[PDB]
């Protein structure tokens, strides 16, 4: 017929209360495999572009098909093992969900599909369901909601408030009591959009959203597995307002590793990401500090660590900075490069160290002669008299 | 003969080497002790309370520190005087410095006289309750159990106001805490408020939005239905505990299991018959693995616990069948479970209705795939035939541990291999001598040492049950036509033995028919063999009379402190200086 | 003067036994005596049987317990490891520390192999460098073990039948006296025979190929038969490469695989097993799954 | 499969 106001709300009832419990292997009778990608090719193959009808049988139907308590987790302890090693346990019954996501996705994502078709039918309480179910099947079930999640954020400068809130509430738990979560990382990218876009002039709860919960979040140990997504949320936070710089800086230096090699590495490259930003009106509150440690990566004994510090020496920026402060820098720099390098069984660093210093006269030959000068002059007395 | 370290400690708790500075404040006690009371209070404190320090392993130790300075500071005169940074220490983000930073509070709050109480203590705890920042509220939570008992009836409304606060916060994260010390808080208020005001708290962090606080509910219900007389039971308790045993997040249910009997108890000996026994097959039954199993552990102490007067009763009627359903279900921790305790309704059910039901399920599970169900069940048949009868033992269930002697998971053929020696004894030796003595002697040979070392003693344990003369006729013999086997891990089982059944063959079955053997081996190719002799020797030594000492042993013993391979010269030796010989 | 430290090794390793390290103090001391008594060995330890050969212990060490509980226990009864001890697993320490504890101790007993891992630059990426770190503070009990490291003979013959490594076989070795030869008292080099011994894999492919490794090649049933024609091997052992069942024959019989780390990196599943070589060089494998913890 | 250098 030509009334759908009523086919479909009660084709949706179809698929709705559905359930099919795919964990017997019993009664292959699909049916719903359709009723749902029919409900699709219905509303984005232009066989539409008039379904605004007050009806939220979709959103009930969804929070069904979606809203359980997730199950117990198949992956082991955690003290001995690492995430970035976890089997994935992939959701049965996904042909199945893969769709009811597919639709509601295809759904208020589509135009002229209101935001008040769901203003008080999408409420916190439905974002919070939502929310936990970032947990477990491989991305596929992360990733949708992934998505979900953020377009129902941009959308409803209403749940603005709460879906940040509750977001934080999540990490503070990842953080400070369980340290155990899987889609920390899908949230981040979420997250990543936000930031870039706040108000120009900063509110000042983002700014807690930073010291407060992002930063501390290198402080976790499964840290692997969503530091990339992570960095990007202190860059991002970073271009949205360069004075977060020095904390910021200040915090990753606080925080640095001391028994994790790994992570090391991470922070120095997430600490480039930062500086190849940096502001030089900043860099200058940091600088010392800050490659007063690179000072000791290079002199560090785990060759991925020395390395990857080392090549910070092939950053135009970095260098940039480096010489129009070289005054101060270079002195804290050298003991280290300069440092007796006929001591090791990397028969590499040696040679990466050599190259740094070269990059260093080119720069300020004056200063770099005159801090050879100082060093040998001292080291030559520690080598005098502490010999009695 | 000075006083420099100690005044270089008070140099180094500022040095910027955080190592140092974390040693200076490990040892921060016999800084105030040199330091001198009466300074401690107002030169050391006044610096650790104006110090923010950074690194954690430092700032757990202070903390830690802090709450032994009862003496150092004055005593309880002054013990007022370690909040200050305490109370800052309770503030900090990371967890388990402000963990301990509480843990101190709390012992040094009993050191507090009620009149400072209710001056500087509660106010710490009024402070950190209203913080801010959710971790101090968090802490909080941990504060009140201790000193709600002796501040004043009006402080006591205060902090029942301030504690119903923290269960009302807007984090999850406090909720949860205050959820945790619900059950603590409550057993300090008087009765009146367990009824009045903690119950409500009770059901509200039962109904959560969040689930992770919710099973937190359920954990202070155990703690609250201690307190309230039966009669309230079923009107403040009973609506709520029913509710979270159905509760959608299996978590919330999974506790329910968890604390069944425990709640059993708390409720009534009654009330359970009323709801716990409905409620408890609920969960035998519950849809997720974890839950049921969870209920089967459970099981047998439910029942050992159920009225005096009825209990054969339900067991049969109610609980019985749900567990013929278990021992048959598909998650091997749910099977593992219940059959490491299903035994123990055995002597609840009567030597009848124990064969009749029960022992079909016992071979159920004494030959499932799982080496756990299997391995859980084996160890605890030392009881049965103390329902069943030996017979009925012998008939009906002999067969099959006569057949997992020897499976495949050799945990599980140990499991039977200590099991034995009861066997033995109860079935007799006669029986033990025709049919079941050839297993005896085949671990003996094993693949896996571990079922060779198990077999070697499990002998010892035989001849205690049969007396020397038995061993000498149906042992000793098999134990040493083995020390002509080529390989030596075999050939070496038969010193081993010999080290054992001498502890109980008396002086003499051991000089005529072990001795001989023990020395006539000292003359192997493998040295291992040979050291082995030697360390033997040391070990039926004393057991040996002087005489044959020193005529067959240290002669033999020397040609060997004489021999290649540095072992056995080592073991020979140590084998001379024990014995005397030397 | 002689039970003034035999009676001591005696007690560390009870000590590593019930799981507890040896303190930095003690760690250089056991080296060291280790050192010098890994000199002596050649790069082709020669070791009569009969013994019991074992592969990949990974740090796993509980799962090196079993193993025992299996074996039997040094030094009743003697062993012979192929290498990677330390690596993946999260009570490396404990379990190389112990190792060596024994070898210094029953000095006959039990023989250690080096293995891909027993070089710096692989602990330092793979954990056993950490681990130290999380442990001792320092990081010189890592240089205190790596160095001890280059000591641990190449390879081993069992009665001179049968040959022990714990990668394979390379292109720049042909004889025996070929690895008697290098010098192994150096770092795992990347490329070069020693490097090879302890890298090499056994391929379907046929005739040297390039190991998708980095490092060995991938030596074919023609060459293992080769070798073994030549210096007069019966068999080659080694163990280098996860084989789910434990132990794997491949290249006729010629040359056999035995991983020891049951359930691998904790991640893995596969059964682990150990091979036994009787008075008279008889084959039995004792397979045996991870410790229950 | 952990990552070639050996699951
Ligand atoms: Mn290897
Ligand atoms: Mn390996």
């Amino acid at each position: 017929q030509e009334k759908l106001f009523i086919q479909k709300l009660r084709q949706c009832c179809v698929l709705f209360d559905f359930v099919s419990d795919p964990l017997s292997d019993l009664k292959w009778k699909e049916v719903k495999r359709a009723a749902l990608s029919e409900m699709v090719e219905y509303i984005t193959h232009n066989r539409n572009v008039i379904t605004e009808p007050i009806y939220p049988e979709v959103v009930h139907m969804f929070a069904v098909n979606m809203f359980r308590t997730l199950p117990p987790s198949s992956n082991p302890t955690g003290a001995e093992f690492d995430p970035e090693e976890d089997e994935p346990t992939l959701e049965a019954a996904w042909p199945h969900l893969q769709l009811v996501y597919e639709f509601f996705l295809r759904f208020l994502e589509s135009p002229d599909f209101q935001p008040n078709i769901a203003k008080k039918y999408i409420d916190q309480k439905f974002v919070l369901q939502l929310l936990e179910l970032f947990d477990s099947e491989d991305p596929r079930e992360r990733d949708f909601l992934k998505t979900t999640l953020h377009r129902i954020y941009g959308k409803f400068l209403g749940l603005r408030a709460y879906i940040r809130k509750q977001i934080n509430n999540i990490f503070y738990r990842f953080i400070y009591e369980t340290e155990h979560h899987n889609g920390i990382a899908e949230l981040l990218e979420i997250l990543g959009s936000i930031i870039n876009g706040f108000a120009l002039p900063l509110k000042e709860e983002h700014k807690i959203f930073l010291l407060k919960v992002l930063l501390p979040l290198h402080k976790v140990k499964s840290l692997s597995v969503y530091h990339p997504q992570l960095a990007y949320c202190v860059v991002q936070f970073l271009e949205k307002d360069s004075t977060l710089t020095e904390p910021v800086v200040m915090a990753l230096l606080k925080y640095w590793p001391k028994t994790h090699s790994p992570k090391e590495v991470m922070f120095l490259n997430e600490l480039e990401e930062i500086l190849d930003v940096i502001e030089p009106s900043e860099f200058v509150k940091i600088m010392e500090p800050l490659f007063r440690q690179l000072a000791k990566c290079v002199s560090s004994p785990h060759f991925q660590v020395a390395e990857r510090a080392l090549y910070y020496w092939n950053n135009e920026y970095i260098m940039s900075l480096i010489s129009d402060n070289a005054a101060k820098i270079l002195p804290i720099m050298f003991p280290s490069l300069y440092r007796n390098s006929k001591t090791h069984w990397n028969k590499t660093i040696h040679g990466l160290i050599y190259n740094a210093l070269k990059l260093f006269m080119e720069m300020n030959q004056k200063l770099f002669d005159d801090c050879t000068q100082q060093f040998k002059a001292e080291k030559l007395k520690e080598k005098l008299k502490m010999k009695e | 003969d000075s006083l420099y370290p100690i005044a270089v400690l008070i140099d180094e708790l500022r040095n910027e080497d955080v190592q140092l500075r974390l040693n200076s404040i490990k040892k921060l006690s016999t800084i105030a002790l040199a330091l001198g009371v009466e300074r401690t209070r107002s030169e050391l404190l006044p610096f650790l309370t104006d110090t923010i320090y950074d690194e954690d392993e430092v700032l757990l130790a202070l903390a830690e520190q802090l709450g032994t300075f009862t003496t150092l500071v004055g005593g309880p005169e002054y013990v007022h005087c370690l909040l200050p940074p305490l109370e800052s220490l309770a503030t900090v983000e990371e967890t388990v410095v402000r963990d301990k930073a509480v843990e101190s509070l709390r012992a040094i709050s009993h050191e507090h006289s009620p009149s400072d109480l209710e001056a500087h203590f509660v106010p710490l705890v009024k402070r950190l309750a209203g913080g801010d920042w959710f971790t101090s509220r968090t802490s909080a939570c941990g504060l009140f159990s201790v000193c709600y008992p002796r501040v004043s009836s009006a402080v006591k409304a205060e902090l029942r106001q301030y504690f119903r606060n923290l269960c009302s916060d807007d984090t999850p994260m406090v909720r949860r805490a205050a959820a945790s010390k619900l059950g603590e808080f409550a057993k300090v208020l008087e009765l009146d408020n367990v009824k009045s005001e903690i119950i409500p708290m009770f059901s509200n962090l039962a109904s959560d939005e969040q689930d992770s606080v919710r099973l937190l509910a359920v954990e202070a219900c155990v703690n609250i239905a201690q307190l309230l007389p039966q009669e309230d039971l079923e009107a403040l308790v009973m609506p709520t505990l029913r509710q979270a045993a159905e509760d959608k997040s299996w978590r919330v249910r999974y506790m329910v299991a968890d604390k069944f009997t425990e709640l059993q108890k708390a409720v009534g000996p009654e009330i359970t018959k009323t709801d716990l026994v409905p409620a408890f097959q609920n969960l035998m039954k519950d849809c997720e693995a974890e839950v049921r199993a969870a209920a089967s552990h459970k099981v047998k102490e439910f029942c050992e616990n159920l009225s005096a007067d009825c209990r054969e009763n339900v067991i049969m009627s109610q609980i019985l069948p749900c567990i013929k359903e278990l021992v048959s279900d598909a998650n091997q921790h749910v099977k593992s479970a219940l059959a490491s305790v299903i035994m123990g309704l055995s002597p609840i059910l009567g030597k009848d209705n124990t064969i009749e039901h029960l022992l079909p399920l016992f071979l159920a599970q004494l030959k499932d795939e799982c080496p756990e169900v299997r391995l859980n069940i084996i160890s605890n048949l030392d009881c049965v035939n103390e329902v069943i009868g030996i017979r009925q033992l012998s008939q009906s269930l002999l067969p099959a541990i006569v057949e997992l002697a020897e499976d495949a998971k050799w945990r599980v053929r140990l499991a039977i291999i200590e099991y034995m020696p009861l066997l033995a004894g109860q079935l007799g030796v006669e029986f033990f001598d025709e049919k079941l003595n050839s297993l005896c002697m085949a671990w003996l040979v094993d693949h896996v040492y571990a079922i060779r070392e198990a077999a070697t003693s499990n002998l010892k344990k035989l001849v205690e049950k049969f007396g020397k003369e038995w061993a000498h006729a149906t042992i000793i013999p098999k134990v040493l036509a083995m020390s002509g086997d080529p390989n030596y891990l075999h050939r070496m089982t038969t010193l081993f033995c010999i080290n054992v059944l001498s502890e109980v063959c008396g002086q003499d079955i051991t000089t005529k028919h072990m001795l001989p053997t023990v020395l006539r081996m000292a003359g192997d190719p493998v040295a291992n063999v040979r050291f082995n002799v030697a360390k033997s020797l040391q070990k039926i030594g004393p057991i040996l009379d002087n005489s044959t000492l020193q005529s067959e042993v240290k002669p033999i013993l020397e040609k060997l402190t004489q021999d290649q391979d540095v072992d056995v010269k080592y073991f020979a030796q140590e084998a001379l200086t024990v014995l005397s010989l030397a | 003067d002689e039970k003034v430290f035999t009676k001591e090794l005696d007690q560390w390793i009870e000590q590593l036994n019930e799981c507890k390290q040896l303190s930095e103090s003690q760690v250089k001391s056991l080296c060291e005596k280790a050192k010098e008594i890994l000199t002596k060995e050649s790069n082709v330890q020669e070791v009569r049987c009969p013994v019991t050969v074992c592969g990949d212990v990974h740090g796993q060490f509980h799962d090196l317990m079993e193993l025992f509980r299996i074996g039997g226990k040094s030094p009743d009864t003697n062993y012979l490891f192929m290498g990677d001890y330390v690596d993946r697993g999260y009570y490396s320490v404990e379990t190389v520390t112990l190792l060596v504890a024994l070898k210094v101790r029953y000095r006959e007993r039990i023989t250690i192999l080096r293995g891909n891992h027993e070089s710096r630059q692989i602990t330092q990426v793979y954990g056993f460098y950490d681990e130290c770190l999380r442990k001792y503070g320092n990081a010189n009990v890592w240089k205190y073990f790596t160095d001890l490291f280059d000591y641990l003979p190449l390879t081993a013959l069992v009665d001179g039948q049968i040959f022990c490594l714990h990668g394979g076989l390379s292109p720049s070795i042909d004889t025996l006296d070929h690895i008697r030869a290098l010098d192994r008292l150096q770092e795992v080099p990347h490329e070069g025979p020693m490097c090879d011994l302890l890298w090499s894999d056994p391929d379907d492919r046929g005739g040297w190929g390039i190991s998708p490794r980095g490092a060995g090649y991938t030596f074919g049933q023609d060459i293992s038969e080769t070798f073994n024609h030549a210096n007069g091997l019966t068999l080659v052992s080694r163990a280098h490469q996860l084989v789910m069942e434990g132990y794997n024959w491949c290249h006729d019989r010629n040359v056999v695989t035995i991983f020891s780390a049951p359930n691998y990196c904790y991640r893995c599943g596969n059964q682990a097993a150990i091979m036994e070589l009787d008075d008279t060089l008889k084959y039995s494998f004792l397979q045996f799954d991870p410790a229950p913890r | 499969x952990l990552x070639r250098x050996x699951x």
